[PDB]
């Protein structure tokens, strides 16, 4: 089973992919997801990316408290007291983002589907 | 909490 | 509160509305929904139709265990040992469907929103 | 049962 595995999955109301965990196989090609922000949905495997961390050189969308969000490229990982941090590079410079500060646009997620998709 | 797309 | 109410709510992956019940207010304008077919999602209030039964003369979409689906108009209700059945009329003839065999297309659901939406 | 993909 996939229960307990960290994933990145599509939130279908806005088309973005967010980090979370599979918590149960609910059949019919779907999995119960506890997203890192607390919300759940039974999601199709085809909309789930089984990839933790998000791989190096992956184009992602990086969030921030002080600036509007945009696309960057993963260039590093770092683990500290049990938490994952990403090093994202935009227009040359690199910066660090918590796991919840990294999401994928619809197309960014659709790109990883062939290699990491559960469907 | 980050500036992020509407959810 | 709305905990326990029967509703018809949007499955955001395919745009259709399905019958189920609200099981919790989980905040962020969302409600945990237990759909009649067994799956759960945290759904926006804007996507919930507080409408039980689906009103007469409502244009809907009807399902089947054995044959493919299509559009007709609600012309009857019936309650039997606590379960709801609908009578829908397509192209003249009428036929009966269980509660789960009746759903709304995106267009069909939007028609009922002004009168029955939680948002 | 028959349904739109989900």
């Amino acid at each position: 089973s996939f229960v307990g595995l960290r994933v990145v999955a599509k939130w279908s109301s806005n088309g973005y992919f967010y980090s979370g965990k599979i918590t149960r196989d609910v059949g019919a090609g779907k999995y119960k997801l506890l997203f890192d922000d607390g919300y759940e949905c039974d999601v199709l495997g085809k909309d789930i990316l089984l990839c933790d961390p998000i791989p190096l050189d992956t184009e992602v969308t990086a969030l921030s408290e002080d600036e509007y969000f945009s696309a960057g490229v993963v260039k590093g990982h770092r683990k500290e007291s049990g938490e994952l941090y990403y090093s994202i590079e935009k227009e040359g410079q690199r910066k660090w983002y918590k796991r919840m500060a990294v999401i994928l646009s619809l197309e960014q997620g659709n790109r990883l589907r062939e290699q990491y998709g559960l469907g | 909490i980050y500036i992020s797309p509407l959810k």
